[PDB]
């Protein structure tokens, strides 16, 4: 039983969809999002003016 | 039976009983059959043969004997016995004892020495106090679920084995690439009709606000305040103009630029070492460094090969790894 | 079904993914008949396929495509060069993706490993697809035995790689540094062999129980081996770094490591390949099962020579002492 | 005599996030910038939607694969269960004797 | 109990929504997505120019 | 849209991290389980004696 549990943990870790994937994705999107915020904000300021 | 003889001739395992005699042997290797025999019988004192070689040079040195030799006398015996038994009384390996002794005194062979009661009484002299300290700290260590090796490494008592790598090269160059991509500030960023009043970019780089490479300078935080507040203060200090509006947008620009730069670095470090972006900046200052200086060095060097890396940054990553281990072990 | 499989492949391959000369027909590319030129050079198959490109440990596709183009040296324009490379990359990636997913669907293997596996089978995507379009068998009788044997071999490999807990990085290494894998004769790689299997055995064994992540192993291997080449045949001085790093990986003593390599007589005394690691690891197993010095163990290997009295004496005395120490470190 | 069993080791795993980039330029096309912008944005949105859509499918897949693996894995314990139950039957036979 | 478990595994496998379905779908969409990337990217390059 | 998209990814991540932690955590109980089971074996040996 212990063996099955440990192996299962490994197989789960080896799922293609993985923590690493989300981490990577997040880092990319984060950078994009921050830049987008700055960008569009400038245009909105101009719109109010 | 006598305590001594019981300890050594505890049972017969060889042809000759061990005996305490004058004379010496070349313990370093003892290739001479008799010397080897002697040393082996002494190793019969519980410990591993390999352990013996860690101890013996220290004993020889402390007792003042010739480097390659040891003698069949109580002095050697007692020194060894101290070094073995004492930590063992705390369940610590005799190996570990060396670590703790250095930690306490920057000496491993301390227990090799004879006891002393020097009138020039100093903390490094009382065997008894030192022993009591060993007791206390051992308790504290196990209490905190630590490990002497780990502790010594973290305390810098011994270096961890590391070498340059391809991936670290890739890491640095990746950083440099992304940093070059848009996030590095540029003079045209200031070129707006609203900002016509001054060459802010030059001025802010002549004052210690901006690195002309496109980086914000470091800003040491304080308990009661926050970044924009102190940026505001810095700008007010240079006092280029009273216009709150231009001032405001300048601060906005600076804030967002900094935040991008730091975010990039933070996430990168996080990805490599498994630490939160939330703590990377503080951790870096606790390591005694800062984002600005780091990135400055990065663009200043951009090593393209494993040989190209500047040792400065190599030591940076080494120290960083160390801190990461510490802050991951503790619930910081 | 295998007929359907092949014809399906051919159909999809004919659909858009096969490259065509007009793909190069853009005003930006007016400088030359790239398509013909790149097919006269060994870059492109006029059928619309990229030629095979054997990978290497330190590099990546676009880097070597860049290199290939630079080698033909048609023009200095980085821009045209760049877009050409882009075109080639994406075309290749589509072709290979198609094949990979198809194989994956049939045999239950990851797309991530299909290309490497194919090269380990001793074949490549380009050649496969070339044969496919060259034959496109419409009936069960139409199939070329060449490809029939291809699928047979493929099935075999799939069984192997499914039975064993194989992975992409491992097979990449296998495909690139046989020497590091201790493959005595890379020429043998044309077919599977029991030695290779056994090596794989002890490799996986080491992997599944080492102290720290396998990339550290990758690093150790490349460090140890390439140092004897990056400076030609030299850098023996790294033996200490090698030993201590490996000792951390294995949780052991660099002293024993160094001594073992010296008794092996390797110059430099560095564990260059899995054969070495396995031997060392075995040695540790015995050491930690017996407390016996590795020196004495290796020496004992010669004892069968019925050489001389003092040698036998020393060995027996050592083993006796080690036994007492083992029973000490077991009973008490 | 008896000795405890050491807890299995666990470790973090590094994740690479470096990226390369390449410069590109192209000749002036037939269409004005704003038409081009409209076209491009439409395409970009479509592509983004595709990527996200696919992602969800992979998440589904791995979910199923996990459940399948878990079920078959659990199926083995019955072996031991049967063994011991039968053994008890035999034990009761001996008691009767 | 064992029998029920094994049979359940089979019935689950015979769910219409199945690994196979997702696999197939993914392979198709993958090919489409890659092509789309190449395609639209070219137009975006032109837009920048 | 970007912000909401990212958010969902973080929710995913923490879900996985929880499950991983839970699994490894559960893996330790087997230690005690083994200890006591073996102990019972020894006890039966003594009874036989």
């Amino acid at each position: 039983q212990q063996q099955q549990a440990m192996a299962l943990l490994d197989y789960f870790s080896e799922r293609f969809t993985n923590e690493s994937l989300y981490t990577w994705l997040i880092s990319q999107l984060s950078s994009l999002y921050l830049q987008a915020y700055d960008a569009v904000l400038s245009l909105c300021l101009s719109a109010e003016a | 039976i006598a305590f001594f003889d019981r300890i050594f001739n505890r049972e017969q395992l060889f042809d000759q009983p061990f005996i305490l005699d004058g004379g010496s042997f070349t313990y370093l290797d003892a290739k001479g059959s008799d010397a080897k025999s002697v040393k082996q019988l002494c190793a019969g004192l519980n410990i591993s043969a390999v352990t013996f070689q860690f101890i013996a040079p220290l004993v020889q040195s402390a007792l003042g004997l010739e480097a390659g030799t040891l003698v069949r006398s109580f002095e050697v015996v007692s020194s060894l016995y101290r070094l073995v038994s004492i930590p063992q009384t705390f369940g610590l390996s005799t190996e570990d004892g060396l670590i703790l002794m250095n930690i306490l005194t920057d000496e491993m062979g301390y227990l090799a020495k004879q006891p002393a009661f020097d009138d020039k009484q100093t903390q490094d002299k009382d065997f008894l106090s030192i022993i009591l300290k060993m007791e206390a700290l051992s308790a504290w260590l196990t209490k905190n679920n630590l490990t002497p090796a780990s502790l010594a490494l973290l305390l810098g008592v011994t270096r961890l084995a590391v070498v340059p790598t391809n991936n670290m090269v890739t890491f640095f160059k990746g950083i440099a690439n992304g940093l070059s991509e848009n996030v590095c500030l540029t003079t045209d960023d200031f070129q707006r009709q609203e900002l016509e009043g001054a060459d802010w970019w030059t001025l802010l780089s002549t004052n210690q606000v901006i690195d002309d490479m496109g980086l914000v300078l470091d800003i040491h935080p304080v308990w009661g305040k926050s970044d924009e507040e102190m940026l505001m203060e810095k700008i007010q200090s240079i006092g280029v103009s009273n216009d709150n509006n231009t001032l405001s947008i300048i601060v906005q620009i600076l804030i967002q630029a900094k935040n991008a730069q730091e975010n990039l670095l933070s996430q990168t470090i996080s990805a490599e070492y498994g630490v939160e972006r939330s703590v990377v900046p503080l951790q870096l200052r606790w390591l005694g460094s800062n984002v600005y200086s780091v990135l400055n060095q990065v663009l200043n060097n951009t090593p393209t090969d494993i040989s190209s890396i500047v040792p400065k940054l190599s030591e940076l990553t080494y120290s960083l790894l160390i801190y990461t281990q510490l802050i991951n072990s503790l619930k910081l | 079904n295998m007929v359907t499989f092949f014809k399906g492949i051919a159909n999809g391959l004919s659909e858009n993914v096969c490259l065509t000369t007009d793909d190069f027909q853009r005003q930006e590319l007016e400088g030359a008949d790239w398509w013909t030129l790149l097919s006269t050079n060994q870059v492109i198959d006029d059928m619309g396929l990229v030629l095979d490109i054997h990978p290497v440990w330190g590099k990546s596709d676009e880097e070597m495509l860049m290199e290939k183009i630079q080698s033909i040296g048609v023009s200095n324009d980085n821009n045209t060069l760049s877009i050409i490379v882009q075109i080639l990359i994406q075309a290749k990636n589509a072709q290979e993706n198609l094949l990979s997913q198809t194989i994956s669907a049939e045999y239950g293997v990851e797309r991530s490993v299909v290309p490497l596996q194919l090269r380990w089978l001793g074949s490549n995507v380009y050649s496969v697809l070339n044969q496919v379009l060259n034959n496109t068998p419409t009936d069960i009788s139409s199939i070329v035995p060449k490809l029939s044997e291809l699928t047979y071999s493929l099935l075999i490999y799939t069984q192997l790689i499914n039975s064993l807990k194989l992975n992409k990085e491992f097979i990449f290494l296998r495909l690139t540094q046989p020497n590091w894998l201790g493959l005595t004769q890379p020429k043998l790689s044309t077919q599977l062999s029991l030695p290779e299997i056994y090596l794989i055995t002890c490799y996986q064994d080491w992997v599944v129980n080492a102290n720290k992540n396998e990339d550290s192993i990758h690093e150790y291997l490349e460090f140890a081996n390439i140092k004897k080449t990056e400076a030609e045949k030299t850098l023996v001085d790294n033996s200490e770094k090698c030993a201590e790093l490996l000792a951390e990986i294995l949780a052991w003593d660099a002293g024993e490591i160094l001594k073992a390599a010296s008794l092996l007589g390797l110059n430099p005394p560095q564990a260059t390949n899995v054969f070495e690691i396995d031997w060392i690891r075995r040695l540790q197993t015995l050491s930690e099962k017996t407390m016996i010095s590795t020196e004495y163990l290796w020496q004992m290997g010669d004892l069968t020579e019925n050489s001389e009295f003092s040698l036998k004496e020393g060995v027996g005395e050592a083993v006796m002492a080690a036994l007492k120490a083992q029973g000490d470190s077991d009973n008490v | 005599s008896i000795s405890p069993r050491g807890l299995m080791k666990q470790r973090y795993q590094r994740v690479v996030t470096a990226r390369n980039a390449s410069k590109m330029n192209f000749k002036v096309p037939n269409y004005r910038f704003e038409p081009m912008l409209n076209r491009s944005k439409s395409g970009v949105e479509t592509l983004i939607q595709f990527g996200s859509t696919l992602l969800s499918l992979l998440e589904r897949k791995d979910s199923l694969s996990f459940d399948a693996y878990q079920m078959i894995q659990s199926g083995d314990l019955y072996r031991f269960s049967i063994d011991l139950q039968q053994q008890d039957i035999d034990i009761n036979k001996a008691s009767l004797e």
